[PDB]
Formats: C-alpha cells, sequence, structure tokens
C-alpha cells in the first residue's frame, strides 16, 4: 500500500498568539550552544567580540549576548490534513535560563 | 594518524581534529551501579593525580550521598565527553551541582 | 527382571516463578557485584 | 440492611439527577412487601425536557433475576408501554451482575430498542448519596460547546482525554453519557486544587 | 539455536544489546576517599 506518508506544510502560529513560554528552557540552551559550538568547530566565524578559545565558550558568550544565529521550532501539532503546527521563538528575544 | 608515526613535514591545519590528553578541568561522567535515581550519573571535573602509583578514583566524602557509595571496594565508572556536544550538554545539565 | 542393562539411569543420580534472589532484572556488572555487599 | 438504605438513597439520588417523581411514595414496609411479593419495585420520575425514566428495584430471591424469560418478557412489555421513555435502571443484586443470561437479555433488549438507555447497576451504587462521600471529587458535566473551546485551545482531540466509565458512580449520579464531557475538581496536596476533564465512554455492563 | 531464541532474555537481543551497549572511551576503578577535593570533583 501507500508506505509514503504525504507531505507536510509547515504551519507558523502568528507571534502575537504563541502559547508557549517567552524563556528558554534549561534542555533548549544547553541544545543551542551545543548546536552552535558544533557549527563554530564547523566554520569559526562569529560576530562575537571578544576572543575565546574554545567553541563552547564562544557558543555561551553568543547566546548571552544575544547574537546566536539561531531558532527554536516548538512542533505544536500534526494535523491529519497534511498541517504541521508549530511555533517559532527566536532565542536572541527570549528570557536565558540559569546555565552557571 | 598516530602521533609516533608522524611525519617532519607535519602540521595541524584548520579542520584538525586533535585527540589529546585528559587534563585536570575537563569533566566528566561518574557512575555507579546500580543506577537506582538520577544522581547516580554525574559531571564532575577532573582532578589529575600525578602520582603514579595511584589507581582509585578519588572523591570527597560529601560526594557519596549522589551514588550511595562508600569505600569499602565499591567501583565505579567514568568516561570523559569527547564530542563538542555531549561536552556542552554534560556541563550545562548533567553538572552534579 | 534381574537386568541392569536397560535400567532408567536418571534413577541413580537422584534421591529416588521468578527466583527471588536471583538479579534478572538488575543491570549491573558481574565484575561490580562487590557494591551490593551490605557493610 | 441494602433495602433499607436503597428505599432513602433512590429518592436522594432522583433528586440530585433533578427530576420530579411521578407516584406517591409509599412507606417503607410496603415497599418490602411490594418487592417481595411482586418480585421488584417501580419508582417513575420525568425529567426536565419530558424524558421519563423508571427504576426497577429487583429483589434478590425474586425470579426475574434467576430466569431469562421472565425478566425479558418484563423488560418487553415495559418498553412496549407508551410513555416517553429516555432511561431505564434495572438496580439488581451484585451477584446478577455474573449472570451471563440476565445481560444477554438486557444487551438484546438494548439492540432492539436503540434510542432508549438501559443500564443494570449493583445496590451499592444506590446505598449511599454518592456526591457526599468525602473520597470523591467534583464531579460536573460540561457542555459540548465549551468542551469544544477548551480541545480547540489546547490543540486537542476528545480521544486524547483521560476517560471515565459511564458506569462510573459519580458520573451515574450526574446522569453521564458516552460521549460527554465532565470536568472534575479535585483536591490537590501539591497545588491545593486541581481541574481536569475526563472523556466519558461506554458503560462497563 | 534458533532465530526467536536471541531476543527474550536479559541476555538476549533486546535487553542486552538494544537496551543496553558495550561501549568505547570508558573507564572503572575502586572508589577512595579524599578530602581534598571538592564535591564537584573527581581525582
Ligand atoms: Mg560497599
Amino acid at each position: 500500500g501507500f508506505v509514503q506518508a504525504s507531505s507536510q506544510t509547515l504551519v507558523i502560529i502568528p507571534d502575537n498568539e504563541r502559547i508557549t513560554s517567552n524563556v528558554l528552557t534549561t534542555f533548549e540552551a544547553t541544545r543551542l550552544v551545543a548546536v552552535r559550538a558544533q557549527q563554530l568547530a564547523i566554520n569559526g566565524s562569529t560576530m562575537l567580540k571578544k576572543k575565546y578559545s574554545s567553541p563552547i565558550d564562544i557558543a555561551k558568550q553568543e547566546l548571552f549576548n544575544r547574537k546566536i544565529p539561531l531558532l527554536v521550532m516548538r512542533c505544536i501539532k500534526v494535523t491529519p490534513e497534511g498541517q504541521k503546527i508549530v511555533e517559532i521563538w527566536n532565542p536572541r528575544e527570549m528570557g536565558i535560563p540559569l546555565l552557571d | 594518524h598516530d602521533i609516533e608515526g608522524l611525519k617532519q613535514d607535519f602540521r595541524l591545519e584548520v579542520g584538525d581534529i586533535l585527540y589529546r590528553d585528559v587534563v585536570t578541568g575537563d569533566v566528566a561522567f561518574f557512575n555507579r551501579q546500580p543506577s537506582l535515581e538520577r544522581s547516580s550519573i554525574g559531571v564532575h571535573r577532573i582532578v589529575v593525580l600525578e602520582n603514579p602509583k595511584i589507581s582509585t578514583f578519588q572523591m570527597n566524602v560529601s560526594a557519596c550521598a549522589w551514588y550511595n557509595a562508600d569505600f569499602d571496594g565499591d567501583q565505579m565508572n567514568l568516561w570523559v565527553p569527547w564530542s563538542v556536544m555531549s561536552r556542552v550538554e554534560a556541563e550545562l545539565l548533567c553538572s552534579v551541582r | 527382571g534381574e537386568d541392569s542393562s536397560m535400567d532408567d539411569i536418571s534413577a541413580y543420580s537422584s534421591p529416588g516463578l521468578d527466583d527471588p534472589f536471583s538479579i534478572e532484572d538488575v543491570d549491573i556488572s558481574l565484575d561490580v557485584l562487590d557494591n551490593l555487599a551490605p557493610q | 440492611m441494602a433495602m433499607q438504605k436503597l428505599f432513602t438513597y433512590i429518592y436522594e439520588f432522583i433528586e440530585y439527577r433533578k427530576m420530579v417523581l411521578l407516584e406517591e411514595k409509599v412507606p417503607y414496609d410496603k415497599f418490602v412487601q411490594m418487592v417481595l411479593n411482586t418480585g421488584f419495585f417501580r419508582i417513575n420520575a420525568e425529567t426536565l425536557n419530558h424524558g421519563i425514566v423508571s427504576v426497577f428495584i429487583f429483589g434478590a430471591n425474586g425470579k426475574y433475576v434467576h430466569h431469562g424469560g421472565d425478566m425479558r418478557t418484563l423488560l418487553t412489555n415495559t418498553l412496549n408501554e407508551k410513555k416517553h421513555y429516555e432511561e431505564l435502571i434495572l438496580i439488581v443484586d451484585k451477584p446478577v451482575l455474573s449472570k451471563k443470561n440476565i445481560l444477554d437479555i438486557i444487551v438484546e433488549q438494548r439492540a432492539a430498542n436503540p434510542t432508549i438507555v438501559i443500564n443494570i447497576y449493583p445496590y451499592h451504587l444506590f446505598c449511599i448519596n454518592i456526591p457526599k462521600v468525602s473520597a470523591i471529587p467534583k464531579h460536573k458535566l460540561i457542555t459540548q460547546e465549551e468542551a469544544q473551546e477548551f480541545l480547540g485551545r489546547e490543540y486537542l482531540q476528545p480521544q486524547d482525554l483521560m476517560q471515565i466509565s459511564a458506569s462510573d458512580p459519580p458520573v451515574v449520579w450526574l446522569g453521564g453519557r458516552p460521549g460527554d464531557f465532565v470536568q472534575i475538581e479535585r483536591p490537590s496536596e501539591t497545588a491545593m486544587h486541581a481541574v481536569v476533564i475526563r472523556f466519558i465512554t461506554k458503560s462497563k455492563i | 539455536p534458533s532465530i526467536m531464541r536471541r531476543l527474550p532474555r536479559k541476555e538476549g537481543r533486546i535487553r542486552k544489546s538494544l537496551l543496553g551497549s558495550q561501549v568505547w572511551s570508558i573507564s572503572r576503578s575502586t572508589i577512595c576517599g579524599n578530602s581534598d577535593l571538592h564535591l564537584d570533583e573527581v581525582g
């Protein structure tokens, strides 16, 4: 039979209708820093001003200084008509948890 | 390439991966079995013991409460994250604080 | 009736559901079992 | 002493469900006399939307619970009576719930009468004022429009909610039907109280 | 030996190979006390 599931269309909730929190979870901040540190290990191209000798410190400082070039997508629902309703959050405009 | 089989004209180039020794300040996961609570695996900062006659994992007695451990002959596992992603997760999520 | 050639062999080495003490659902190494010592 | 408790709390159950009694209430002595001789006691009530609800209390030694023919005859004649029936409650002793033949007559009368709700309940379900039991949180049926608004805000389907049987004693005293939603306000030792919404499913018997 | 005998028990496919793992880059030793180490440090 039709094993292949049909393609989905990405439905982005307008920014004034988002229901999830404006504060990053510790999981999300850790994921952002890990992903960005791996990207820097790939390229090394950053807009951070101060010099750091490791990708991890550059990633944390980019998150803390609100310069991280990543977006958080929170998948809210998969409609059985084909839509994938998600929320897009900008970590540069979000609260940052206690990463100590 | 191994470091003892390394060429005369060899040098580090941007994009190479250097596998270096574990130094003081590195993070490591510390585990005692059976792993019954979620503090049974915790991330500690490594202090390397330069004395060549020491084969034991050493820790503060107040850290034993995380692992239900004591010093009658318990053995514990230790692995050091080498991946960047796992190193970030170790110090931001799994640190014993 | 006196033959012994076809005697039951299991009738010599004989007098005539979970194991409560088995670590079956405990995923612990066998070289570490001293961590279970009562002390 | 199940008969004594029933004689009071069945009428408390009728009042809690917001119905008007149709006959004059008889005293308890002749209630037991009618249960022992006639084999059952019949209580009729009128709902706000003019539906008629009849409750049959069957004695534990009566013929209707031991012989399926008598039960089939009684249910056939009562459901053929020209009344605006909407709900029949057959209160039987607990062991009767394990008799396959009686339940077979029950489900066959259900099949022959698809628009009439037929339910058979044990004794203990009407031997208390169930809502006033301390261990029972506050149950309350909610409308389909409010439940739809709640589910729309939550991006949920009715099949994702926690579910509750229609034979649950608080739901029975509410009169909840499968497909309905019951909001339960319950005590919490973490937040001092909580609210959940459950989806009412089919009765077990 | 059979194909489905490999699956069931604690030494079987699912519990020994899938739900657990032999790994590289790991060390084990007897633990010892050291009062000069911080609580978040391991010697
Ligand atoms: Mg010990």
